[PDB]
């Protein structure tokens, strides 16, 4: 094992270029759930690990001064999705609204979306949007993002949104959800329940996300999130 | 029934418009446990170990009912007339455990009507269920063998909703008390009794009368009790002693047991 | 009775002058059989597995009866007209592990002529005596749990002996089965119920008398069957079946056990 470092991580460069980065959305920076058939259905939650893995190699890369800009390529590819999951949130402010006050699996923000245009693909009634951890995993992806120093959050505009996504995510504790595997139950009827894996990723979102700047080290009193210490008690 | 969780809003029709038209003020006392309850479960969990619902409305009617006994031949203080505190301790006083100093007709109305069950009483009848043919029948209802078992789990949450509906039946709480205990007599029974299996439907009410004849022959050759079709005489009965409840249960369930097969084991080989 | 090794002197001292006088042959044929049972229990000791004493004209009793049985309406062998090698292989033949098919009567015959108690059964008496304060009355013998449980200890000789004595007085051997059967019954409703014990002197012969009593009430309303107080038909009845043998002594020993108190235990308390 006389390689160099440099070689092993040549070795994960490749995976992911060609398994993973070579599929990233150039537009929205997601990540579609299947690779070839033509679908544009790209996912919430899984988009959310394809950055992170991309992130994994990209802490790597760190370490090589002579990265050869592989590490802002696999920074940034982070960085891509989660602003293009960034994006794809607000398209549905109004969703978020709605949410926020009357938590219902009919006015909930979407998980799946479309990989070329980020454009909602099923309805409600064709899909179950209600799926928590997708807004969790986000949530608690974004400040660890944030705090190894990937910028993902821009402007004032959308630390309120994000402030507003943690009012939806304060509510995870009562309002039922169709889980990761968008199924809600082993019987599948449609009925949604609670489930432990959406409600504990709200738990660590909100622990993460509690007094975060989401500016990073350029960051000032205006840029930190507010988490209700009693929504994440309950 | 509030199977999922709802919002403020939803709620409040339930509380006051759809659910209660009767009288206004039941939602008020209705609205004063559920914070309690809230209390409750906070400090004492364990105190609501056994009891699958918490039907509020029931407890009402628990809670009324024994300051009928509380009061005894005297106009009875009224629930809408206690402090909050009193009716805080009232649920306190009547939902703690080893319910103290009632004769066991009182425990039995506290607890049938309060409606719990023992602790692992849900596992017990599904394996109760498990080696019955013909499976359960209480007073109107069928809880089946299939496809009961196929679908459902022993630790399972929906067979515990299930059993409840099949006893959701008994309108008279020391009954369905009576009830639990001859599910729990036949399955202390049945685990510690492998060979005995039902061939027929297991109708309770028919397990549970018989046990009352049965019951009533030797009181009646003790003094002759003139009192007919009063299951009085049994309910302060307790259920475990020189001729306790469970006594007069478990010949019962005894009986129809031995009226059928005696499965050989191949796990344990037969001396005779 | 040979309780301890003895010289060939006084051996021939009883086997003629003391033990048989009634028949001379008597003499021969019992020594015939002592030489082929020490013929056997050197080659195949497995046969001789169940039976603690040894009991050489019980052997031929039966081997006289088990005649009787095998010539049908006929005038049938006597033991004395058969070869010693016919005798060994009709000993044999009656001192086979298994009996297929016979009538479970004619092996109730076999069974309890030879004194053939299953394995462990001394054991587990000793359970019963245990959890028996009083003690067990049996056809006129009582083996009392005090001082008996602390003299002989439960694995020894002695205590055999004492339990074979007490089951002296049983004439038929059939009704020795029985009451072995009983014991065993006894036996595993004591051990499967550690919450109930015998409040009562164990009196056996009355738990048969009134599972007879069962057996009769059920025939006579189920066959219409005249008969009355007849031992047969509840001898032919298997121990294993749908209506068994087994199953009225287990319901007569639950019934006659349901008088007494329950504990808990405390290893494991019952949940109800
Ligand atoms: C070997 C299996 C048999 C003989 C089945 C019949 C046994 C009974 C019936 C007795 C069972 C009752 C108790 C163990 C308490
Ligand atoms: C909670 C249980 C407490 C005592 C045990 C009651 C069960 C039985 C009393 C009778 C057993 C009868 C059999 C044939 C096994």
């Amino acid at each position: 094992d006389n390689e160099t470092l440099w070689d092993k991580l040549d070795h994960y460069y490749r995976i992911v270029k060609s398994t993973l980065l070579l599929y990233q959305s150039p537009t929205t920076g997601l990540f579609p759930t299947k690779t070839c058939g033509g679908d544009q259905k790209a996912k919430i939650q899984d988009s959310l690990y394809c950055a992170a893995g991309a992130w994994a190699l990209a802490l790597a890369y760190r370490r090589i001064d002579d990265d050869k800009g592989r590490t802002h390529e696999l920074e940034h590819s982070a960085i891509k999705c989660m602003r293009g999951i960034l994006y794809c949130y607000m398209r549905q402010a109004d969703k978020v609204q709605q949410f926020k006050q009357d938590p219902r699996p009919t006015t909930c923000l979407h998980s799946v979306f479309n990989v070329h245009t980020g454009d909602e693909l099923l309805s409600y009634e064709e899909y179950g949007h209600l799926q928590i951890n997708a807004v969790s995993l986000y949530l608690l992806y974004l400040v660890e993002m944030i705090s190894s120093g990937l910028q993902i959050i821009y402007n004032t505009d959308e630390v309120s949104f994000i402030q507003n996504l943690v009012f939806c995510v304060e509510r995870v504790y009562r309002v039922p959800d169709f889980g990761v595997w968008e199924r809600g139950s082993k019987y599948n009827n449609g009925s949604t329940e609670l489930h432990s894996s959406s409600v504990g990723l709200a738990k660590a979102a909100l622990e993460a996300i509690n007094g975060f700047n989401l500016f990073g080290n350029q960051g000032c009193s205006w840029s930190v999130i507010f988490v209700d210490l009693d929504a994440h008690n309950r | 029934v509030i199977s999922n969780p709802l919002s403020p809003r939803v709620i409040q029709n339930i509380i006051y418009y759809k659910c209660n038209t009767h009288d206004e003020r039941e939602a008020v006392i209705q609205q004063e446990l559920v914070i309690h309850i809230g209390w409750i479960i906070s400090n004492n969990p364990e105190l609501f170990s056994g009891m699958l619902k918490i039907r509020i409305g029931w407890i009402i009617h628990a809670m009324e009912y024994e300051l009928q006994i509380r009061g005894g031949d005297k106009p009875a203080l009224d629930l809408y007339q206690l402090s909050p505190s009193e009716v805080k301790q009232l649920l306190l006083d009547i939902l703690q455990p080893q319910q103290n100093g009632r004769c066991w007709l009182n425990r039995r109305q506290i607890d049938g009507s309060l409606n719990r069950t023992p602790t692992g009483f849900y596992d017990r009848v599904w394996q109760i269920l498990e080696r019955t043919p013909n499976g359960i029948i209480v007073a109107g209802k069928h809880l089946p063998q299939q496809p009961t078992l196929s679908d459902m789990t022993m630790y399972e949450m929906n067979f515990s909703l299930l059993v409840e509906d099949t006893l959701g039946n008994i309108d008279q709480p020391q009954y369905r008390q009576i009830v639990v205990e001859l599910l729990m007599v036949v399955s202390i029974v049945l685990e510690r009794n492998p060979e005995l299996e039902f061939q027929d439907k297991v109708d309770l009410d028919r397990l549970v009368k018989e046990a009352f004849n049965e019951f009533q022959k030797d009181q009646s050759r003790l003094k002759e009790i003139e009192k007919q079709d009063d299951m009085t005489s049994f309910y302060n009965t307790p259920p475990l002693g020189k001729r306790g409840t469970c006594s007069y249960l478990t010949k019962a369930v005894m009986n129809l047991l031995l009226e059928g097969e005696v499965k050989p084991n191949n796990d344990d080989p037969c001396l005779i």
